[PDB]
């Protein structure tokens, strides 16, 4: 059956419903929980008062 | 800086931390250098061996 | 009659498919189980059964513990192989395996123990007078129809590409990355966790993988969906379980497929998809990269997912130069492609030197498949 | 082979020979210094390695030659405890635009030599001392 | 309290006789290497001064 | 009982503690005797060969 | 007396070594190698650590992302570069940078511009009085002892051969291949895949690493050793992972070093090693060839593996004319060698009118390097 | 342990029974280091048998059911699971790590909770994994004499760091971004 057809690139076996529906992306990373903050730089987070105690 | 922080950064400077001997020969002087000398030098070293040898 | 069909056998870790040469579609496909029961037998009478071989154990689920005998592209159990290679050929085929010759396929890189057994087993046991072994990702490209691309076959074992210029493969281009789409459906079943439906048992991870199959799809950009299915719950989709239950998938569905392209989520380091073909592609010369970009075919069926195509050709498109332009050739039927090409090395007539006869095995052992094949 | 075993002999004798020697001497000469500003306190160090583990004295050197109180050391005796105390000192070091790079909290509770001597030499060097 | 002061210095015990048999096995080999050296010695210097 | 027992081991952790530090420093010195034995032989190694 | 050590760095693909002029060994040697950590952090209350350095990297490498600053002789990332740098001041040899002059090393044929740079941010960053760039194989020569010969030095990253005849080197006869250990550990990988053990990530590079450092060798005739490893399982090694696995090696010792002698394993065009040397030597003049086949000096770590010197001088006899004598001379010490050539380079009493100083860095920018190095 | 006392003739059905229940495999189960000799050397004699004392005055004996009951931690098909045991747990999750680290993981396995209790499941513990493990490699189980509290003793050294107080989700964060916040902040 090949060796009748030119292109079974342009081959159906079955509707298959295709076509339903309707810069690459960076790396990325897992977040970490064992520090608070890295906004400001070279800060100390034990001259902070705690946050619930701010009101 | 101050002045006694100094002595430290002077005495840092050194191979050793502490200032050598002076009667002590060098590292490059001694036997402890693995490359090899000039021939004639290994040359001198055996004629003496043979002196010594008789 | 004289020269007789020889059939194929394409032999992955989710699906066996096998059928003749000239057709141009397998006699039959079925899933690659081994199944035995758990329990114990309380009625006399009914009959002995040790083993469940293919759609009757799809079919008895609930009742069986099933097993894979591929992990990786590797046969890790072969006795396993002998079942689903005797059921393949005297019950779903109905043909006397020692009057044809066999195609088989497997993975680029593996053990070469793999291969001496699957040689060894072909010829003492079935009494196959010839077999050849070939790659499948090779047999892509005779599927497509061109003798230049590169191909990216990812199946339910491994996901390998393969550049070949002209005829010509180069080997040191060859990756072979080890994500698949076994490692989805357990993802799939870890993300499932969090609303709440539990998915444990052997016999259920066939419900998640055809809950996969069939609601799931790769987002053109990850952010921006994560932000509509935040926003609102338009795409959200439900699913009825085989005894009645209804499930409700919601933003799972592009969750599953993100994995290819971010092996970060399940703790592999390991570059994507998108980035093992950029790679696979700067690994090869400088003149032969313009027509490797014009010829990148997708192959397997874990390249099945709705929108894959779209993105990997906007991702290689942001890695390449600009200056060039890059066509994704995903063909329809490219969960068979793997098989139909081989149908077309089978039909050839400059093929049947290839063969490895069962002469040469006799005089050279099984280790003649590392001289003869590839 | 033999090649190799001449290698290791190089290697082992002459590298492990100098960088001992090295450290030795200035582990005496870090110690010396350290403990005249540790002794305003009455405090005092026997060996470099071992007592700057808990960090306390890590904490009160700083508080010598800073002149600022230091938040109070955590009340423990544990492994977290001193990871912590090690914490604070080092967060006081980054406060005053002192850089320090390899240098976490495990690394001196640990007891590396390496890391100590290059602390204590960052602490002579950089650190403003005021009276 | 007493019974994990006992746990302590137990455990401290054990890892003190690891260090020590660890310590006997290398003096002997380093002994025996010497020896080794010093049978060389001899060979070595008869080679040279035929 | 236990404050019995509290100093009866302590007393083996002592010279347990005690030989191991003699034994390292045994060790040491062997280390360093083999290292100046083999210097030695490649000494006249190349005496032989010149 | 006024005088004060300066510091010698040698920066190479692999490892970093340090110590003062005139001393006999390197006080520091360390891996170049920057990690960061690949998980999430939950047990709060310990201290943070962005990046480790050395081998604080690689005792922790269990989880970390392992990445080289330099890689073919070509340093790319700056900042790992610096700290690599800062880590060796202020760690390793607890010296004021300020203080001593400094002297480094590169690869013979390299982008101009990293010279330059590794003056901007030497000057700079650092404010050492006075730096010098030098060349690997020189310092090689240096160490060596003698003043004519051939110098051929392999890296992790760079393989280089310069002629050089009483002093005056001839630079259109030298020869950079971009063949070193980090090729071999790839080809390693990929040639362990045949009995089975797959290594993918970068903690398993430096175990592929570790296994090639310990467990290989080259073959003085490598058809004889293929068939004695065909024949017989005499040739076989067993090495345990830090696991506690148990793997055996088998036939896999010298088909790896044997990809320095044939780059064709590795898909280069390229000829070898011996081929190099020879075509270096042949590039030169008629009447000098003679005193460079006498003077042949191998160094760097990738010269390190058994059998290599009589590989070397067989292939080089049976390429040079059949009259002349063919001596390679290889120190033991050749790893460290070029570094010694620094200590040796430092000590000179001539040498101290070839430094470069501050003023003259801020009269004529960072390009006053190629007009005062080689 | 209900199902299983069923087969000795005692009936226990209602949820005030359950307690009971509970209360005697608290006090008289414990983990068998070997299942098919302690089944051998129970069937054998009768030494085994313990005598306990219900509410109502009544006796019971359990018996052989001592160590059938825990030894469904190892075996989970006695009910009807077809996962793997605990110690195969244990051994997939170490497993499933890097090479490096599990070197300093096969020495330092911390047992927890309540049902961790069982008279004689560290010894058992230790030889499973020390069968499932390679031999060159030494395997220690932690297991504390307090551990039904430890996941409350840590919980009372987190609240009383330094950083911890960095920590807290505020009341005015959950004002500001609803009751979601948790996913950002707890792990
Ligand atoms: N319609 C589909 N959509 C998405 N994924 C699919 C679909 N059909 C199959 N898959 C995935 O592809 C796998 C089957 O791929 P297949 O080409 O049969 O692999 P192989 O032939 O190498 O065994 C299944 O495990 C499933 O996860
Ligand atoms: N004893 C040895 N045997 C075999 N190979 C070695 C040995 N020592 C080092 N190597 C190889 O040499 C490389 C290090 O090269 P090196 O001399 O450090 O280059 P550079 O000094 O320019 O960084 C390592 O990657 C390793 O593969």
């Amino acid at each position: 059956a090949i060796l009748d057809i030119e292109r079974p690139d342009l081959m159906i076996y079955e509707p298959h419903f295709t076509y339903s529906l309707l810069t690459g992306t960076p790396r990325t990373s897992l977040p970490h929980f064992h520090h608070p903050e890295t906004t400001r730089p070279d800060s100390n987070i034990y001259k902070k008062p705690p946050i619930y105690k701010q009101r | 800086k101050h002045l006694i922080e100094d002595l430290i950064i002077e005495s840092s400077k050194f191979p050793a931390a502490q200032p050598p001997d002076p009667n002590q020969p060098a590292k490059i002087e001694t036997d402890y250098w693995p490359c090899p000398p000039s021939l004639a030098v290994v040359e001198t070293e055996w004629r003496k061996r043979k002196a010594s040898r008789r | 009659d004289d020269d007789i069909a020889a059939l194929v056998v394409d032999n992955g870790s989710g699906m066996c498919k096998a059928g003749f040469a000239g057709d141009d579609a397998p006699r039959a496909v079925f899933p690659s189980i081994v199944g035995r029961p758990r329990h114990q037998g309380v009625m006399v009478g009914m009959g002995q059964k040790d083993s469940y071989v293919g759609d009757e154990a799809q079919s008895k689920r609930g009742i069986l513990t099933l097993k894979y005998p591929i992990e990786h592209g590797i046969v890790t159990n072969w006795d396993d192989m002998e079942k689903i290679w005797h059921h393949t050929f005297y019950n779903e085929l109905r043909v006397a395996p020692e009057e044809h010759p066999v195609l088989l396929t497997e993975a680029p890189l593996n053990p070469k123990a793999n291969r001496e057994k699957m040689t060894q087993i072909m010829f003492e046991t079935f009494n196959t007078p010839a077999m050849y072994v070939a790659i499948q990702a090779v047999l892509s490209l005779y599927a497509s129809g061109r003798t230049t691309g590169i191909v990216m076959d990812s199946g339910d074992g491994v996901t390998h590409t393969v550049p070949i210029y002209e005829g010509y493969a180069l080997p040191h281009a060859i990756l072979r990355l080890d994500l698949a789409g076994r490692d989805l459906t357990d993802y799939l079943m870890k993300i499932l966790t969090e609303r709440g439906y539990s998915f444990t048992t052997t016999a259920e991870r066939e419900i998640v993988r055809d809950i996969k199959e069939k609601l799931c799809y790769v987002a053109l950009d990850f952010e921006q969906e994560m932000a509509t299915a935040a926003s609102s719950s338009s795409l959200e989709k439900s699913y009825e379980l085989p005894d009645g239950q209804v499930i409700t998938i919601g933003n799972e569905r592009f969750r599953c497929p993100e994995a290819l392209f971010q092996p970060s989520f399940l703790g592999m380091e390991s570059c994507g998809i998108h980035e093992t073909t950029f790679n696979s592609i700067m690994k090869c010369d400088v003149d032969i990269r313009k027509d490797l970009y014009a010829n990148t075919v997708l192959s397997g069926g874990t390249t099945m997912y709705p929108g894959i195509a779209d993105r990997m050709q906007k991702e290689i498109t942001a890695l390449a130069p600009s200056t060039m332009k890059i066509k994704i050739i995903a063909p329809p039927e490219r969960k068979y492609s793997v098989w139909i090409g081989g149908s077309i090395l089978a039909s050839l007539s400059t093929f049947q030197q290839m063969w490895i006869s069962k002469q040469e095995y006799d005089e050279s052992g099984p280790s003649i498949v590392h001289r003869k094949c590839f | 082979d033999n090649d190799n075993s001449s290698a290791r002999l190089f290697e082992r004798s002459r590298i492990k020979a100098l960088a001992d020697e090295r450290e030795v001497v200035q582990k005496k000469t870090f110690t010396k210094w350290v403990n005249s500003h540790l002794a305003r306190v009455s405090c005092r160090i026997t060996d470099l390695y071992k007592d700057l583990r808990d960090g306390r004295m890590l904490i009160k050197l700083l508080e010598v030659l800073s002149g600022e109180m230091l938040p109070k050391p955590t009340k423990g005796k544990m492994r977290i405890h001193c990871l912590e105390n090690v914490d604070k000192a080092l967060q006081f070091l980054k406060e005053q635009r002192v850089h320090l790079e390899n240098m976490g909290s495990h690394d001196i509770v640990d007891g590396n030599h390496r890391l100590v001597l290059g602390l204590i030499w960052t602490i002579i060097l950089r650190f403003q001392i005021q009276d | 309290s007493l019974n994990r002061r006992i746990q302590l210095v137990e455990e401290e015990l054990d890892r003190a006789q690891e260090r020590l048999a660890t310590a006997l096995q290398k003096l002997e080999e380093a002994e025996k290497a010497a020896d080794e050296s010093e049978r060389g010695m001899k060979v070595i210097e008869n080679r040279a001064l035929k | 009982s236990l404050n019995r027992r509290i100093q009866l081991v302590e007393e083996e952790l002592d010279r347990a503690q005690e030989r191991l530090a003699t034994a390292l420093q045994k060790l040491e010195e062997a280390e360093k005797a083999a290292d100046e034995s083999e210097r030695g032989m490649k000494v006249i190694e190349s005496r032989a060969q010149k």
